[PDB]
Order: C-alpha cells, then structure tokens, then sequence
C-alpha cells in the first residue's frame, strides 16, 4: 500500500502498488479551432469582443452594436 | 538625444604615444604637468601593481581638475569601474563614515564571472507516463519515466525525464500548452504562463498569456556577469531568501544602512582568492574619485590613513580647490590646502594654474562648437575681455542667453550687440558683491 | 599574471621583525632594518605574547612622523604566526551612531582573545549505489560503494527528509554525517553518470573513493569571545555577525558568557590564546574611552594592547588642558612608552634597497646618490613613491636600468608638501577661505 | 543567482544555519583509519554555544473586563488572533499551511 | 591556568578581629586610615539595617583606590552582589543617561528565590488530539511510559502546540513542567536506535524515577533581571513572544509603575517568606566623569529609601563640571552631590612601603628577584613611580628566560629600564622635537 | 526580622506632618521640628490641594542647601493620604533619547491628574463543597457558605471554564458571572484533608451572591496610552510608546469634559512635585506656564537649592536659578536654618528613629558638630557611631568613639585642605 520510489545506476523507477489509485492521465491539446470569432455586422468582422442577449450575437463595439440592435 | 553636461565635452586625456600631453585633444587645452601626471597614474590604474594610492589634485577653481579626474574614466574605458563621490556624501544619519568609505572601497573594485546556461522552453504539445512493462509481485505497477514534449517555432523536441518532476508537476497546476521554464542544471520547474495561441477561445479569463518562445528548445549560452565587491557585500549582508517569515517581515521592514563587519569582509576575500585561483573569475581594480576633501571630518582624516595602509584600498584621487584653512572639527588647528600633514604627507600632490586669456578664448570656442553656437570674431574678443576681467566660467555661461535671443531676433550668429544686452542684464559674482556693500545697510 | 585580492602596499612587505633565538634585534631580517631599540622590544612583546601567562598589560609606541612605528606593528603581526588571533583597529572604527563608544571597546577586548575548540566526529564518504524509498512514515535503504568495500544502510524519517531536500539520486558521491546528522553531495562518479537519463544535466564529476567508508576526522575551528555573545544574545542570531545589527548587549549575558568559558577551560575541552590589539593614533579618542579603558583593563580576560602615538603635548578632544601625548596621565603611566629613534641616511640607502628586491626592478648605483639625498631632504614615503612611478616612466623609456633623468622626470611631475604650500601662498589669495 | 549554481554558492550567508569559512582546503591522511580536515565554506559547531540561557521569564499582560464580548475577544486575541494570520506565520502562508 | 591580573593578588582588606589594620594582610600594605575606615562600612553592608549611603575615595592616582573597592568586594563574599560601573558606560544611543543609573540600582541588589516545581517526563508512548465543534482541538491525550510505570495524562491545547513547536513525535523522550506552561524535548530513546544503522538524531537513555516529582529549586535573581522580564515578553508560550524572541533585544526604559508592581511582588514574597531578598554595592569609578545631570539624578538616587550602599572614585583634585562650562568643583564632584557623600582620605606609598609592594608583585607573578634587583627596583620606583617598577617585573624575567639565569640581575633590570622610558624623561624629550611633532 | 524593601533613608524619619485646626505647627509633630512658618504655609497648600475646587496654581519652595525642605516635601506626601494622585520627579529625568523633553513634561502633567469611576457588579465567592460535570456538557455544582447553601447548573462555557482550572472537593473560589474566569482563593482547613498545601482559607460569610461597587480611579496618561497603542498595558510597560499625538490627547480630554457633564465620574487634581528645578531648559521653563494656564491642570510644587545661578543654555543670570516669567507665575515660601536648641533634638529623634543610645556628651560635642558644620553630617556621624559602639561592647555611645569615626570619616572641608596640599600631584587641579 505504500509506492515505493526505485532509483539505481542505470536509471530511476518509480513503481506504484496496485492498492493506490493512478495517479498519472495521458493528457494532450486539443486541436485549436480555426476559424476565429467574428463581429455581427460583417463589414466589422473581428474577433468577439463582448456577447449580446437582447440580439443573442456577439459584437465588437457599440457602434456596430447599434445596427445589430436595429437589426433585430 | 542627450541633455548636454558642462563636462560632457571632455572625452578623456588624449595622450600621445611616446607620453607628451598634446596642447589640444579630446577638447583639453594647456595643463600640461597636469595632463601629463594624470597620464602616468592612469598606468598605475592598467597596471594594477600598487594599491592604496592617493593623488591630491590642487589648484584654484576652475582650473579643471576635475575634468581631468573625470577624462581619467574616459580613458580607462568602461572595462575598470569608475566611482565618483563627494565629500557630502561621507555625512550621514544611518550609516557612519568610515562605513561609507569602506563601502566606497569595496564599490571600486568589481568582478567579472562567465557563466553558462541551458534552458528549455515551449508550449507543451503532450504529457505522457511512459510505461514500462516489469509486473513484481511486491509492487504491481511501474513507471519507468515521464516524456514532456516541447513546441518552438524553430522545432519540436520531447524530453524523457525522471518520473519524480512529475510529483512537482501533479504539485502545481500545469495545463495543456503552458509555457514553463526548465533548466537541466538546476532540475527546477517553473510555470511561465499560459500560450497566446489559446487566448481567442474566452472573451475573459484570469490567466495572462505569455507568447511562446521563439528559439530552440534546448538554448545554452554563456553570459559574463559582472557583480562588484560593494554588491557582494550587502548579498552576504541580507538574505535574498524570503523563504523565512524573519526575511518576509524584515523584507516588510524599510532597509536601512547597516554597518558591515570586517569578518564578512575577510570571508569574502578568501572566497574572491579561491576563484581567482580557478581562474573562472576576472577581477579588475576601481577608481575610486573624491571631491571637495577639504569638507572631510578629522576622524575621517585620521581613518584614511589605516584604510589607505590596507593592501585591498583601491586608488583614490583627491580634488581641493580650497587653499590653507582650519581643519573641520578642530577651531584652532590650520593646514595647508585643507588637510591635515599626516595624510597630506601620504598623497601625492598636483599642482594646477588658472588660464591664459589666450585659453579662455579657446574654452569658450570649444563650448560654443560644442552647444552648437556660432560665435562673430569681435564678439568673441570682447566675450574674451569679460572673461579676463571676472572669469572663464561666467564667460562661458554668457554663451547660452546670447544664443536664445541671437535665435529670437533672427540672426544665426552671436553679435556684440547681444553679448552686450545680455552683459547689460546679468550680473557678475563680483560686481554683485561689490554693489551689496553699498546697500548692505538696507540688508 | 593572476592578481589575488592582495597588492603591494607600504607595510605589506614585511615579513616578521627579523629576531633572532636570542631575542636580539638582526640590523637587516625579514623585510625590517634599523630601529635595533624598538626591535628588541617588539621582540620582547613578541615571546611576553608567545608565552601568554599574564594579561592586562598595554604597551605605547612614540616617535617622530617616518619612523615606521605602523611598520613594527605590521612586523610583530606578520611575525606573530597565523594561529595567534590578531586584531587591528583605529581610533574612529570604534566611533559608531548605531552603539556606544564603550560597547565597541568591550567588542574589541573581547574580539581580540581567541579561544580554539577541536572537534572529532565519524562521517560517511563514499559512491552512492542506489537510492529506495517507500512512502504510504517514508522508510528507504541506501546503498553504497567504494573500492575497498561495498555497503547498505538503512534510512530513517529524518535522513530521507535530509536526502530528499538535498535532491540526492542514485550516482553522487555524497558525505552523511551520523552524529550531525548533514549530507553534502561532493559529485557524481564517471562511470555511474556516463549513462544517464535524456535531461542530461552537466555539472561536476568526482572519482570513487577509497579505503573504509566512515572515518574519523578532526576540524579544530575557533570561536571570538565577542561572536558566541553576539550568538548567543540574539537568541539565534547567526545573522547577526555578518550584518552587524546587534549592538548594546546585557552585561549580565557577557559576564555568563565569561563564566562558562572558564567552565569550558576547567573542563579543557576548549583552550584558551592570548590576542594583540593595535591601536593607531590614538592621540584623537576621547577621554571617557581612556577612563573606560584603565578600569577595563584591569579585567582577567583584558588581552595586552599596543597602541601608537603619533605627536605629543596636545590637549585631549573635549578638554581643554595639554597633556603628553593626548592622553591622561592616568593611562599614559599606566603603559610603558617606547621611544622610537629617527632613521639616519646609511639605513635609508638599505631601506631603498629593499624595493629593489620586492618590486624587481634594477637599481643602479648612481641612482641611490640622488635617491638617497631626496630621502634626506624629503620623506622616505616620498622616496618610496618616487620609486614607482620612476620605474613606471623606465618602463616607458623601456629600460632595464633606473636612469636619473627619469627620477628628474617624475620629481618635476609630482611636488613636495611643501612646495604645494609655496606656491598656495602666491595663489592663496585667489584661493578659498585663505 | 539561482539560475547559476555557482554564483548561489558566491553566497553562504543564510539566516537559518551559522557558517564559517574556518577550513579553506582539506588535508587528508589515508590509512586504515582515515582522518581528513573540513574544507570550503560549511561550518556549524551548534553545540557548543547556546548554553547561557536568561535566569527569568515573563508572561505577557492580558486585560480583564465586566463584559463577555471583552472576554471573546481576549479569547480570540490571546488563542488564535486570526486564523489565516496564525496558519500564516506558523508555516508562512495559509496555502503553505494546506501546502 | 588562570590568567594573572592586576587586581587578582589582593585578597581584601586585612583586617583583625579588633578592626585595625594590620600592616602587611591579605596582599595590601600601607593605608591603614582607609582599611580601617572600610571596617566600618563592611559592618554596614553587612548590617543591612541602612540604605543610601554613599562614601567617597578621595586620593591620587595609583594609591590602590579600586584595590580597596575590589577588596571591599572580596572581604565581602560571593553572596553580596557587587557591580561595578564607570562613568563611561553611562552613556548610551539606544536609552536615557538617567535610565541606566536607575537600572543599576536594581542589578546592585540581588534577591534569592526558591521555588517548588512539579516535573513530568519520560518516555511519550501515544499522542492524540481531542476533536470537538466550534474542527477546534479541546483536549490531549498524552500517554507516560517509564520503568516505573505508566500513567496516561491529559494536556491543554498551548502545551499540545508547543509540542508541535517542538516536533514532538511518538517515542520520544520530553520534559514537561506546570507552572511555567514550558515544554521541552530531551530526544529519542536508546531503544529505537537499532532499527536504522543510520540516523540524524541522537538517542539519549530512558530515565529514572517517578513521572511526577515535586522539587524546591534555589536561584538567585537580580531585580533589573526581574525588571527586563517584566519589562519585556522575551519568554513566553505565545507566538508573539516567539516572534519578539526572534527580534532583536534592543534596550527600553522601564516605567516607574512597573518599578513599584515589582516592589508590590516582591515584598508579598518577602512576605509569604519564600524568597529570602540581599542588599548590594554599587561601584562607581571614575565619577569626575558622570555629567551635572547624573549627579543631579543622584541627588534623588542617593535619598531613596531602596537604593543600595555606593562607592565613588574619585582620583582627581578640583576640576571644572562636566557641562557647566564655567563652575569648577573639587574631585569633580559638585559641593551639592559632595555635602551627601562621606569622604576617605588616601595617602601616598612611602618608599620603604613600595620596596614590599614590588616584592609581593614579584613574587605573585613567579619571578625570583635578587635583593640587588628588588632594592634597585624600588629606588627606581621612588624614583618615578611604582607602577613602573611594577611594569618592568616581567621582561626582566624574559631576560632572565634568554640569558638562561635563574633569576633577574641588575644587568637586566638595567637593560629592560634602558629600553623603556618614564613619562617624565619621555615628556622632557618631547620639548626639544616639539617643533617636529 | 526580616528586612523589608524600604529602609530608613533621610526623608523616611518622619511621618505625616503636624498640624493644628488652628494652623499652628507645634515645635514637634510628627517627627518634624522647627519651621512654623513653612509647615504653616505647606499646610494652607495641603489644605488647598485637598479642597480642589481650583486648578493650575503653582508654588515655589526657596532655602538654604540642608534646610530639609525637601523632607518637609515627602513629609507633606505622607501627610498627603491614601487613594489621591501624587508625582514625583526630577528636573534631570525629563531628558530622555526615547521621548522628547516636552511629551515627557506633558507625561508628568498626565500622570498628575486622575479620574474616580464607580461601578457595580455581580460576584460570587465561596467554598465549592463538589462538582459534576457530564459529558454539549451539562454539570452541577455545590456552591455553600455558613449562611447559605445553593447548586447552580453550568452551561458549555462555563463546563469549559470548570475543566479549565480543575476545582477539587471543598475549595474556597471566586466565580465572576461578567468574564467567566474562575480564581480559587484557598482550601478549606476540613474539606483540604486527605497535595501542594499552599494555602488555606476559611470559609466564607454572608451572602454568595452579591453586588458590589467597585472604585476604580484610573489616570489621562494611563487610558490615552490604552487606546493609542494597541496593547497600553504592554505600551506603558515595555516603554516603547512615546511622542503620542496631541490630536488624541484633545479628544481625551473632551470626553472625560464630557463624562464631567455626565456626572457619572469625578476627575481628582493630583500633586506634581519637582526636584532640583534650578537647572533646567528655557523650553521647559517656558512651558510651565502655558501646561498651568490649561483648564486642567495639576497642583505642582518644586524644589529649588541653589540661589542666582545662570539657567542651562542662555548666558543669562536668572535670579533664583529660575527665569521672571516662572518666578512672577508662583509664589515662594523661603524656609529659615534650623537652631541650635533644635539641632540636638533631631539627633535626639534620629537617635529614637535608628534606635541608637548616646550620653548628653555624645549629643553636646555632636551638637558643636552642627554648630561648625551640616547636621546632614553629623547624621552620618552617628550612623557609623553606632557600629564602633558595637565592636566596643558597650551599651552606649561614647565621645571617644565618635573621635574614632570622626578619624575615619573627614567633611568636605578637610579632604579640601589635604587636596589643597596634595593638589599639585592631583590630575587637571
Ligand atoms: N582645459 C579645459 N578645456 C576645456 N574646458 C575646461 C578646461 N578646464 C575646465 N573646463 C571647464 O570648466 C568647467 C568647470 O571646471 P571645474 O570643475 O570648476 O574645474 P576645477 O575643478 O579645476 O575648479 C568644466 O565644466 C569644464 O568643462
Ligand atoms: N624598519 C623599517 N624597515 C623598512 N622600511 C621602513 C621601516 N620603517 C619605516 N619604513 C618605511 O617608511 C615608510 C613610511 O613610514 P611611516 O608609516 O611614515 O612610519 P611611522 O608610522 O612611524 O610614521 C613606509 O612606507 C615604510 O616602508
Ligand atoms: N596597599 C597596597 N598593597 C598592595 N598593592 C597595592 C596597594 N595599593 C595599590 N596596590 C596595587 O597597585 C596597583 C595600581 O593601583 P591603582 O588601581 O592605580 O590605584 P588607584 O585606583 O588609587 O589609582 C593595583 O593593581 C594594586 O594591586
Ligand atoms: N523637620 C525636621 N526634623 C528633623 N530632621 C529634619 C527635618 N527636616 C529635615 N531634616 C533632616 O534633613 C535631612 C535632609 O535634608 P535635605 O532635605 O537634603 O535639605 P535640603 O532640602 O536643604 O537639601 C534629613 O536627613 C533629615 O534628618
Ligand atoms: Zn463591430
């Protein structure tokens, strides 16, 4: 029950009882997502600065966010 | 661009090669004996075979002396420190004297250690347990070792590293593509941060996003540091450590001055003896500079000739423009130059002389061309006749107003009439002096 | 072409006081010539020290300005031996804002007595084989090699937390100490590290030893009077020494302290030694550190001082009556004074001499003529510079020989204090504060 | 200076242990018993100093009132003062203590 | 052995059973006024019966002034404190000038105290935490395993955070007290050794006797020593007295509340009988020195009620105030502070005197001297001084270890006072090279 | 037997000051002999202080050196009573590194004056005859008296406190029911049977539970110290505190004005006394004046010896050592050398004091004594008279034994004429 850590001459181990849990988990990155985020009104487009719910879009400022709100 | 300095003209001695002061160089006209002397001591400086010495620069004001001390410097080079200090500065609330002058001893002389570095760095691409396959019946499972994988611009490259990093990295948060700092010498692991790549995914997040590194993932390089004795002493004065919650509150604490015993001193002559005899570490002497000495305290007198008699004293110059006088902290004690006989006796003095008229008109030519003000010739002569009456420094600070309003009316060039309008509104130390007398009952 | 940290300077040339078995003083030996009286007592100074079995005593030094009454003191500390404790201090180093001027003077009788402690103990030196540790208290074995035999030990809770903060892997050549309980790592062997893991960490390597693996060795070390008070005031101040903070410490702790040394003595584990303390011009110390001094001195563990005075009949800092040598008659005959006689020209034309062997460079015979002469009618510190730098201006010329139009070159480069004041008093009146 | 191990040994001083640079060099003898001198910058020697210890000790003064909530906050003040304050000087800072 | 000091050859005083001084006793010679005036004032320390007095020595410099303070202090004894001071030392950055003579009052006088202890230790052999609800710790379950016996105990949550200050681990051997609210730790046991061939701490033996044992332990204090405890929380259980004992101890003043608490406490325990209080004598020397204002201080000082005996020295004649700048007073000492103090009259060594003096110094520093050499030595000495002759004992006898003679020869004596110079000879010298100095 | 922390000093002879209704001083009282006029004038500022319906009034005391105005000082403090502020201090102790000459003035005026609070609390006391405690915890205890006997039933805190300080069996304790500490005050001598033994206490009588009014007088320095610094008990203590602001001093004082409105608590003026006022600073002598003209301020009284003398850094010759702005503030009352007939009566008394028999030979050449020169040395004379009388053996004190210590001990004027004689030898004459 207790992991026992093995380091000789010709290289280290560090071997775990089957009674403790796994402590280690591949991890790896995820693949990034291409496309970026862009405004609502696409003479804008940019990436996202802020979301909106009234209008349930994203846009950069509040100019382009007059337009969309008229849009909708 | 720089802000012109009164001195900034000066750019050293310029000595010729068989050692004969040339009459101009390097914006240095006369002072021959001077320039000269000055000449010989900065070989004493390369030469590094004496220590302790003092020089003793004497003379009336403004005679430049102490752009000499300071062309000394220049000289020199940046190579050998350079450690101007007045004699003001020696008065002190905290820290008591002769601690400031040892302090200004050990700011002298500096060191020089060459030392190499290698360093991973790079977004991390994967983070794997690798497995080895040895089932034993006392211990069921076994991990031989751990590969961290490392992404640059210049190239990818995986590091297969001893599982025991991997308990420091279960022991601090590491995610998915942080940049962390890794050095093989010292086996430490620091998070850096997060990649910039990852920042367009969350309109907001508490994580700052360090960019990626751009290089090689293995980057050794040797870097020469250099660290004074001065730096070195406070070091071993105070830990850096704050590790311990005495260092925290005294870190919390304002630093004061302390004064430093001459055990630590010792100790760190024995550790610098040590690596000059490995060789790894390059040791260069300072130069040590004092202005207006005659401001010196006699207990200071006193204590320069145990601190010049000590074998580790960096070469000190001197500067006194002040001519027989009463010894500060004595009443009626008188001596020559403003110090007393016993150190006196142990510098060495320098005489220098005031100008010629001749060499005022030099001066003055060399500062205009070097504040960019053109100067008419009778102007120059009348400027020359100010000069002589009162002094090369007033006539030098008459340059600049001239060349304002010279600007302001439109002409390029200095006139008479300009020096003669700015003549007309300043006043000279002496013609001030001597109108104070009349009205000084009304004072 | 390596310089150390030390350089030559004008008393580090001595090399002892040159005496002889019989205590009488050698005209040239060990860098010093001349001045037979103040070296035959220096000698008499040197064995009273070597034999250290009385204390409280102080000895003065009086002369004129060039007599090398600094020189005699650099002689007996230099002649003294590197085990005897000595200590150099001045007048205005004791002055300090942060403690009292007395308190200082206690540091220095105190800091001037050594006391030297041997210490014997068993450690362990040899090439770790491999490192074990179980964690559910953590409980490991360590195995080690060396060439004469190959051992296992056993770990405990403490020595894997040691060798754990130490960050000790299988390969290093380490030393453990069993009754101290300290581990530290000397390197790494050749062979154990040629295979190593894909980090490749490089930084010191160091052979396999030999013989058995826990031996016993003995450091003797020594301990000032003034740092086991500073330590032991500060309640674990080991701080304290290099930063100098402490200041003001109880008496009642320094007078334990005096006791449980004696204690140490009576046991022997630890000895005793005397101490000299050189005091430079203290004409200028003020009169309460002089009575101070005179009841201080009288104390068991007071070593011997010796102190120098440069003038004489001059009225002591915060009085205003004259007295021989600024110093109370109280103290000035309660020391011995020893007169030391001005140099005459045939010692001055040896003591010339004797930079021509310490700073190599050739002298010719035609030069201590002219040398000799402005070292009768100048200062010999002035000879002696004029003896640098005319070497410097002959490495200019490039020389092998010292010429005298050299010697008139750096005569017309550098003045006399006295012709310093010649010309001040033509300049003077365009100079400040005539 | 942690980035260079040889600049951090530049450094002994450290207010958690004494040094002392006594032994420059070491000297060994190599026998059957091997005796070898101490060498570099290590020197402790705890032992023997610390003996003197003060004769008397004090107990801090403390404050009594006719309220509780003066009580409460002498309890408080005189057992834990703060929490985090108490974890906090005791192993330096509250994610070491949990650390 | 011991190192030889100046002071270290006299034994005291020297006086008979009737009071008068005997000639040659306890190392001292001459100043038979003196001794037998100190015969009175040692009946007076030892009296107890009376306080504030001070008495004065007035006489020239080397008449053996601080040899009658120090032998004061030896004829005394060892239990009557006796503190030294000089006027020097009064002078401090860190407190007050007044602060310091008021302080040395209370080191003067000493007090001795028995105190009963209750002492538990031995071998811990299972630790545990109670655990209740606001997780807060309300009691300890400590067990105790001696040879004796084993008895299990119940601790406060201080004493279990003290052990926890002290690491304190099972098996191991502590000291505990209960008074004090102390914990200390004396190691592991000898037994546990064997398990690992290789440990960093050292195993001490299980001790002897009853856990439980009350014990009556007799020490002696200073009430300054008292004044600084109650003064500051240096000691303590509390992690503000850990943190102050890991500031520095830098001096204070102490407030005359606290002053008059510590007078409360202590005549309550002079009271109850169990401390048993001592008068002692406080010397100052070199009083010519002590500012207007210290002696301004003393005024007061002196008339207290609680001060203890004062001894002055005073070696000079009439002499101008320190910091009046004008007034000159005799010995230094202002007619204010002089009208209170009691005056002793020193005389000068005759020469047939000082002759027994070198003899007795010569023979206290091992050195066998011939008759030629001892009245040599004394003409000298009448010649000069005495403390020359006694200065020029011991090269003499490094001469003698030279030349290999048993003992010292006029020759040497010679030789040493030839080398040597006098004050006086040396200060005619300096006239002539004046001009050079 | 025992010696006791005090012990006879100069001022220590005498007790109270004699007085009459009529304010005429015997020849006398109390221990004191001689100057009417001044224990009469003394007595109108006792009786000044003790009405205290004024404040920041001063007066001055002027004599010769050796008169004993300073002993009729501290016999006026014996005189003084319990239970009412009273300070002294000295002219050299208000110069201090730590705290600035004007803050520790100012201390001094604090530490005059003072305030009486009244209040009332609830406390128990009694002998514990047993406890119970079942383990929240709920326990019962016997709390009995040889009135009365009761139980009371305990909560989680008071549980807490009871395990705290364990009580055994029949103990004799005191339980606030305000904080909760418990303080056991001793054992009963029947219930202590069948230990340490350190103490033992009766048993209790009257009521067990009672409310009392607790007089409390605490001091302006004291409280402004508490809620300056965190800790003032640690503050005043330690010494650390000091250059307090004047901002808090001023709310201070407004609300103890306040609590005066109130009428809840009273403020008692305090007696400051100064020793050897003749040298002092012009920055203290000048803020005398101003620290009197305060609303309120302590009734003061100084000591002055010396006579004209140039004050401490001014060249200038004040009269009486003291400047006209602070001699035209108070007034003085000069006190007259004593006489012959009343020196032998002081030895007399001393001798009573000391308990020290003497011949009417001893008391007549001692008397000449004081003729020629200071009683204060003739004080001392028979100090050390008695110890020869002791190795004499005899009963009493001889003339012949007060030559003997007249040998041993020399006046100041004599060590005078031998330092005139051996002066030249002398160090700086
Ligand atoms: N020979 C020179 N050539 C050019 N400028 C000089 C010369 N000597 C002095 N100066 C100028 O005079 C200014 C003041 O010099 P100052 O420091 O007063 O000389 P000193 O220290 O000799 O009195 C300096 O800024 C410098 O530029
Ligand atoms: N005995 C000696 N042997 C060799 N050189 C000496 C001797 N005495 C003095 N000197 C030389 O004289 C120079 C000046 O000596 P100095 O320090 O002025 O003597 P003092 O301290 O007695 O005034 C020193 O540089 C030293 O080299
Ligand atoms: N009566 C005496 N008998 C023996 N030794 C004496 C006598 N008087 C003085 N001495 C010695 O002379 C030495 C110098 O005395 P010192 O302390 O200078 O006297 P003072 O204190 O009066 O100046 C002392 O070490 C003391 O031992
Ligand atoms: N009324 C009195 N009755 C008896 N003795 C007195 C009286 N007043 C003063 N003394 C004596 O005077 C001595 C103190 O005098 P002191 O107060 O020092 O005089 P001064 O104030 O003039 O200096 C005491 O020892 C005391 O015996
Ligand atoms: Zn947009």
């Amino acid at each position: 029950p207790m992991v026992r850590y093995c380091s000789g001459a010709q290289g280290s181990t560090l071997s775990f009882p089957p009674g403790v849990p796994a402590p280690t988990a591949v991890s790896q990155r995820p693949s990034p997502s291409g496309p970026p985020p862009r405004c609502s009104v696409p003479g804008c487009p940019h990436p996202r600065r802020y979301a909106c719910s009234r209008t349930g879009q994203a846009l950069c400022s509040l100019q382009c966010y007059r337009i969309n709100l008229q849009m909708r | 661009t720089q802000r012109i300095a009164s001195h900034s003209h000066v750019k050293g001695l310029g000595l010729d090669e068989s050692g004969l002061a040339k009459q101009a160089a390097s914006g240095l006209v006369g002072q021959e004996n001077a320039r000269e002397a000055c000449g010989v001591i900065v070989e004493l400086i390369k030469s590094k075979k004496m220590a302790g010495r003092a020089v003793l620069l004497a003379g009336p004001p403004g005679t430049g002396k102490t752009a000499l001390a300071l062309a000394i410097a220049q000289e020199l080079g940046s190579k050998v420190p350079f450690c101007p200090m007045v004699g003001s500065e020696v008065y002190s609330t905290e820290i008591k004297k002769t601690e400031v002058l040892m302090e200004n001893f050990r700011r002298a002389i500096g060191l020089r250690i060459k030392e190499t570095k290698e360093v991973y760095e790079g977004e991390v691409t994967e983070l794997t347990p690798c497995e080895t396959e040895n089932p034993m019946g006392g211990y069921g499972k076994t991990i031989s070792h751990v590969i961290i994988g490392l992404k640059t611009a210049k190239g990818t490259k995986q590091l297969k590293l001893d599982p025991s990093i991997f308990e420091s990295l279960q022991k601090e948060r590491v995610e998915a593509g942080d940049v962390i700092y890794i050095e093989a010498n010292s086996g430490a692991v620091k998070r850096q941060g997060r990649c910039d790549t990852y920042a367009t995914e969350f309109d907001l997040e508490a994580e700052e996003y360090v960019p990626l590194p751009k290089g090689d993932v293995h980057k050794k390089k040797e870097i020469i540091q250099d660290v004074t004795l001065h730096d070195l002493d406070v070091a071993n004065a105070r830990p850096q450590g704050g590790q311990d919650i005495l260092s925290m509150m005294g870190q919390l604490m304002k630093p004061k001055k302390t004064e430093i015993t001459d055990k630590l001193r010792g100790e760190i002559n024995k550790v610098v003896n040590k690596y000059i005899d490995q060789g790894i570490a390059e040791l260069v002497p300072g130069v040590l500079f004092v202005d207006e000495v005659h401001m010196l305290d006699i207990e200071c007198f006193t204590y320069l000739h145990r601190a010049l008699e000590s074998s580790i004293a960096p070469i000190v110059i001197f500067a006194s423009n002040r001519g027989n006088c009463v010894i500060r902290g004595t009443e009626d004690i008188t001596s020559p130059h403003g110090i007393p006989l016993d150190l006196l006796d142990r510098v060495m003095i320098i005489r220098t002389m005031l100008y010629t008229p001749q060499e005022m008109k030099q001066i003055i030519k060399i500062r205009a061309q070097t504040e960019g003000i053109n100067i008419s010739e009778e102007a120059l002569n009348h400027l020359g006749e100010i000069g002589t009456k009162t002094t090369l420094r007033y006539s030098v600070q008459l340059l600049t107003p001239a060349n304002l309003l010279a600007k302001i009316n439109g002409k390029d060039s200095i006139e008479k009439e300009h020096v003669e309008e700015i003549s007309e509104l300043f006043y000279d130390a002496k013609s001030s002096a001597k109108i104070l007398a009349d009205q000084q009952d009304k004072y | 072409d390596v310089t150390r940290i030390e350089r030559i300077g004008a008393h580090s040339h001595i090399r002892g006081l040159g005496l002889d078995d019989a205590l009488e003083p050698r005209q040239a030996s060990q860098g010093m010539v001349g001045q037979l009286a103040a070296r035959r007592a220096a000698g008499v100074v040197l064995e009273m020290i070597r034999e250290g079995k009385i204390a409280g005593r102080a000895v003065l030094i009086a002369g004129q300005p060039g007599t090398g009454k600094t020189a005699i003191a650099m002689g007996m500390a230099q002649a003294l031996g590197p085990d005897t404790p000595f200590t150099a201090i001045a007048g205005s180093e004791i002055f300090s804002l942060e403690m009292s001027k007395t308190e200082a003077l206690t540091q220095a009788f105190r800091r001037s007595i050594g006391v030297r402690i041997k210490e014997e103990t068993e450690i362990i030196e040899g090439e770790v084989v491999e490192i074990q540790i179980d964690r559910p208290s953590k409980v490991g074995k360590l195995t080690l090699k060396t060439t004469e035999m190959e051992t296992i030990y056993d770990l405990g809770t403490k020595m894997i937390e040691s060798l754990t903060k130490d960050k000790v892997q299988a390969g290093d050549v380490i030393t453990i100490d069993k009754a101290t309980g300290k581990i530290s790592k000397l390197g790494r062997s050749f062979t154990r590290a040629r295979d190593y893991d894909a980090m490749g960490s490089q930084t010191k390597f160091v052979q396999c030893p030999d013989g058995e693996l826990q031996k016993r060795k003995e450091v003797v070390h020594t301990v000032s009077l003034h740092e086991i008070d500073v330590i032991n005031s500060r309640t674990q101040g080991f701080l304290a020494l290099f930063s100098g903070d402490t200041g003001e410490i109880k008496s009642e702790v320094r007078e334990q302290i005096n006791a449980k040394v004696a204690e140490w003595r009576e046991e022997g584990k630890a000895e005793i030694i005397p101490g000299v303390l050189f005091i430079d011009e203290v004409h200028m110390l003020d009169i309460e550190s002089f009575s101070f001094l005179n009841r201080a001195l009288e104390s068991d563990m007071a070593p011997v001082l010796i102190m120098a005075t440069n003038r004489g009949i001059t009225r002591i800092r915060g009085t205003s009556y004259q007295s021989p040598h600024g110093i109370p008659i109280d103290l000035l005959d309660r020391l011995l004074i020893v007169s030391t006689t001005p140099y005459s020209e045939k010692d001055t034309k040896q003591i010339l001499r004797i930079r021509c062997e310490e700073e190599d460079v050739e002298m010719s015979e035609d030069a201590y003529t002219v040398l000799t002469r402005i070292g009768l009618e100048t200062s010999l510190r002035y000879a002696i510079q004029l003896i640098t730098a005319a070497s410097l201006v002959c490495r200019k010329r490039k020389g092998t020989e010292v010429q005298v139009d050299d010697i008139k070159r750096v005569y017309s480069l550098f003045l006399d204090e006295s012709r310093s004041t010649q010309y001040m008093k033509e300049y003077q009146d365009a100079f400040l504060f005539n | 200076l942690c980035s260079c191990p040889l600049l951090k040994s530049l450094v002994f001083s450290s207010h958690c242990k004494a040094v002392s640079g006594y032994s420059d060099q070491v000297v060994h003898q190599r026998r059957s018993a091997t005796s070898s001198l101490r060498r570099c910058l290590l020197t402790e020697l705890p032992s023997f100093l610390c003996v003197a210890s003060p004769r008397v000790t004090a107990v801090p003064l403390d404050s009594y009132c006719n309220d509780r909530s003066a009580e409460y906050e002498r309890r408080v003040l005189k057992e834990g003062g703060s929490l985090a304050a108490k974890q906090c000087l005791l192993n330096g800072a509250p994610e070491l203590a949990a650390d």
